[PDB]
């Protein structure tokens, strides 16, 4: 729909409050955080599946934290 | 609400009178918009202060102006004959409104 | 003083060679110049207004379906049609459904079906589109004259506003007793009005990228369109709902105001209903001050005894204003105000309000001065009577000059490559920093465009931890600087 | 908003059709491809980053993969 | 100040994708879903035998 | 059948009776009747403030705005007992009746 | 800080830190008090009644 | 509560005494003291504690002192 596409990154930004700009820098934080808590399950399987992808850490934890975040808003 | 001034007030002419206009924390007490204004019978009333102490452009220079904590005073000091009227003191309060006291009538007899 | 009591506030001091110097003006800021023998003035963009909009689309919010109707054909017969396909104010779709002799068919196979309705709009949301050369800002020049308009308004002065237009972008203020100002303006680099949509949906406008607007999911009329009646996308606003394969059917999508508001986190609101005007952007002005001078420099000293009727205040900017009232003779007179030591030994702080004078003895002036950081005293009059007051500023200088540079980072954040220019007095470093600024920020905005903060702070620490984790030094310490940039983009970028 | 937390995964579905089944199978997909349309710079610096950060292929691939799936996520 | 922020029908109806419909208009009717069921043969005879 | 509800959720609402309240810096939170009804949605936040709007202080005064929250459209969501929960079956034999 | 005939000088963040039901400086209904849960307990000794 | 939070360490103080100085000087040892006294066996468990993490008296007079301030505090 047309919130999927929220005008974020398109330049045009000034001193002046945006609109909605107060909630919307941290809630899609909060909903893939509320996603994580309500289904377990698939973070577990994110972290055996970035561990087993990731030679290093830092690639491990980056898989992770891509996985965990598509996961959610991919749906 | 209405702030709080005496009912009336008399002075001798070329002397020094006070009126009191006693507030809350939120009317008088809290802010700076404490205007007081003349109204000469079957006339509209005449900004005489503003910003507590400032006076229009026009008033005389013998209007001035004092706040102390929830008290605002306006003093005169030429008394003339032309200064008796009936004085009101307003103040712009934190909930957006205006209240005005009760007004002070000066008589120089 | 009408600048003062504003946290946006910025300094601009110097002039060069010529008396000009560059300032951008942004709305919710406020500049305060000072110059050397020129009077401090303070300039506001109070105002940019769009003129004459064209609309270039019209969505559709919310819609309704009224005339349904259903053709079927069987099996292996091709696919059936409605005459109201041909028609472009019904939306159609094609289905097939089970078919057999319990459907009077005859041939037991998955026979076509098609159904339409008719779309009509009961909600729209306006796209207007203004021409560059219709904008016009209005701005507010207003001298430190340390006195007041006045209540009596049979004589209105220290008001003067200039507008300032694509095609008259050199306008000059005459100030009262001041001589006059010029503003030698850039409209035309302020805002791309050709990439921006006047975009107003039910008494509520905002400003948005023209490509976001055009790439919106609702369906649009061209803008031209006086009937409704073609609507392109109105597959968007409905669906086709073909449970099993029994029947086919199409319904409406709800008001779609909620989900464009979502939308639009991150657009500028303005304001469309009496005209479009815009509170929000900057404007890049040089200021002449050449035929700008200090008024009444031909007084004297009052000589006189001064009273405070207004007791020292602390601005959010580290300067302290005051109101003094002149009880003396000689009424145009120079105020005596000095911020000394308590020895008065030494000059410790540089007033704002330039040459404080008395116009009339009963005419109080406020003066706004900047004390040191620490211990000071502000002396106001002559040996009799005067008045001497104290003041201690809580900061410290470190302290003032990382507030400084996180002004200055702040202000390239929003004005990028355009903060070269807020102060600017011409000169070689500040023109190698400004093209330095344009070359990075056009690969920057390349790369990052489209991208929330979220995402900018993690691209930030991995292009950090990138860095650190390189052998060379000459690339360890560029991947290590645009990791920090991106970091502080990306912590500072909603606004 | 609410668009961003749909029904999906619920694990409640039958043989009978969604609510938006037909639209809403490809739309996140179509999303992601008009952004990386609109906003190619940022595909190659995920690009770039991916290699870098990858040692196999597989990693620098699923890594591009999901640094170009989340980016328009919370944009 | 403060704007109530429009009418999120719409969203809803993209945040249910995924959700099939049902009728609640009249007696909360479901067409979806599906019933285990044992079938007994023992008393049915073939008619016309 | 007879299906319990569990919660009403608002898609629409209105906002009316709005209503600001100021104090000057460092003197604390406004105060706004409203605020003791939970009808009233409110927040604080902090303005300028000065000598030009009425304060003795250069600082950053609270500010509190409230407004009358109104709901206009429902989102009812109900909940049913497995044990109202008629099933319908048809059972047709193979007749070979004509239709 | 004054409380009931006995007057304190204070730490001003220490005395907005204070785990006491207040009410703003301007408060003229007195009845709004912000965190009363500080001066209440709820009891739910044995999942019976509260 | 409010008397667990006292108004103490805050740069406040002057020549002239504080609200109840004298009284409140040792009232926290007095308190400490009664209550290694009404509980012994906590005190054995921390001594032999700070032993165990110890490899240096320092550390394992400091840590046993520790444990035993902290134990009716954290009450
Ligand atoms: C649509 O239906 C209405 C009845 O509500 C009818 O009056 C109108 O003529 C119809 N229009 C068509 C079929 O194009
Ligand atoms: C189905 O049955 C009804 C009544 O038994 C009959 O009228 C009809 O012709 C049959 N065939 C259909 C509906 O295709
Ligand atoms: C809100 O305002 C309306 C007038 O529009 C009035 O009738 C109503 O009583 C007000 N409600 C409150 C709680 O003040």
């Amino acid at each position: 729909s047309v919130a999927l596409v929220p005008h974020v990154g398109m330049g045009l930004e000034t001193r002046t409050e945006t609109w909605m700009s107060s909630e919307g820098a941290w809630k899609h934080a909060q909903r893939i955080e509320t996603w994580v808590l309500r289904h377990p399950g698939f973070t577990i399987m994110a972290a055996i599946l970035a561990y087993t992808i990731g030679t290093t850490y830092f690639q491990r934890v980056l898989i992770f934290i891509l996985l965990t975040a598509v996961a959610p808003s991919m749906t | 609400s209405a702030l709080t001034q005496p009912a009336s007030v008399s002075g001798s002419p070329g002397q020094s009178i006070t009126i009191s206009c006693t507030g809350t924390s939120s009317d008088v007490g809290g802010f700076n918009y404490v205007s007081w204004f003349q109204q000469h019978p079957g006339k509209a009333p005449k900004l005489m202060l503003y910003d507590v102490t400032s006076r229009p452009s026009g008033v005389s220079s013998r209007f001035s102006g004092s706040k102390s904590g929830n008290t605002a005073s306006l003093t005169i000091s030429g008394l003339q004959a032309e200064d008796e009227a009936d004085y009101y003191c307003s103040s712009h309060t934190s909930r957006g409104t205006w209240v005005f006291g009760g007004g002070t009538k000066l008589t120089v007899l | 003083m009408r600048c003062i009591g504003i946290s946006n506030r910025d300094f601009v001091e110097g002039v060069s060679g010529g008396s000009w110097v560059d300032i951008v003006l942004e709305h919710g800021s406020c500049v305060t110049t000072m110059a050397k023998n020129k009077p401090t003035l303070d300039f506001e963009l109070i105002k940019t207004e769009a003129k004459h909009p064209a609309t270039l689309r019209k969505y559709c919010i919310e819609a309704k379906l009224t005339n349904t109707t259903t053709a079927s054909r069987c099996p292996t017969q091709g696919e059936p049609s409605l005459n109201e396909e041909q028609d472009k104010r019904f939306v159609c779709k094609h289905s097939m459904v089970d078919r057999g002799w319990g459907n009077g068919c005859g041939l037991f196979g998955k026979g076509g079906i098609v159904t339409c309705a008719m779309f009509t709009c009961k909600k729209n949301m306006e796209g207007k589109i203004v021409q560059p050369e219709n904008l016009e800002y209005t701005i507010v020049i207003t001298p430190h004259s340390g006195e007041e308009n006045a209540v009596g308004n049979d004589t209105g002065k220290h008001g003067k506003e200039i507008k300032v237009t694509p095609q008259s972008s050199i306008t000059e203020a005459e100030l009262t007793g001041y001589g006059t100002v010029t503003m030698e303006c850039s409209p035309r680099t302020g805002l791309d009005f050709n990439e921006m949509v006047l975009l107003q949906m039910e008494n509520k406008a905002w400003l948005v990228h023209r490509q976001w607007f055009l790439d919106l999911p609702l369906p649009w009329l061209p803008g031209a369109d006086t009937q409704g009646s073609n609507w392109i996308q109105k597959e968007t606003l409905v669906t086709f709902k073909n449970p099993h394969a029994k029947k086919q059917d199409v319904v409406v999508l709800g008001s779609q105001e909620g989900a464009m508001h979502t939308a639009l986190t991150g657009a500028t609101e303005i304001q469309m209903s009496s005209g479009n005007l815009l509170f929000t952007g900057h404007l890049k002005c040089r200021l002449r001050m050449d035929k700008l001078q200090l008024k009444g420099m031909s007084y004297s000293m009052c000589t006189g005894k001064f009273k405070v009727v207004k007791e020292i205040a602390e601005t959010q900017h580290g300067t302290i204003v005051i109101r003094v009232q002149y009880e003396g003779d000689g009424s145009p007179c120079k105020i005596p105000f000095e911020i000394m030591d308590l020895e008065k030994r030494h000059v410790l702080g540089r007033l704002i309000t330039v040459n404080p004078i008395v116009t009339e003895k009963d005419s109080p002036v406020n003066i706004e001065a900047e004390p040191p950081f620490g211990d000071s005293y502000i002396i106001i009059g002559v040996e009799p009577g005067q008045l001497k007051l104290s003041w201690f500023k809580k900061g410290s200088s470190i302290g003032q000059m990382f507030e400084t540079t996180m002004r200055g980072a702040k202000r390239m954040a929003i004005l990028g490559d355009t903060a070269w220019d807020f102060g600017s007095l011409g000169g070689v470093f500040t023109s190698i920093g400004k093209a330095l600024h344009q070359v990075f920020g056009a690969i920057y905005g390349a790369a990052f465009s489209g991208v929330s903060w979220t995402m900018k702070i993690l691209i930030g620490v991995v292009i950090t931890w990138i860095g650190m984790n390189s052998r060379s030094t000459s690339l360890s310490v560029s991947l290590v600087l645009v990791g920090v940039v991106t970091l502080y983009l990306g912590v500072m970028v909603q606004a």
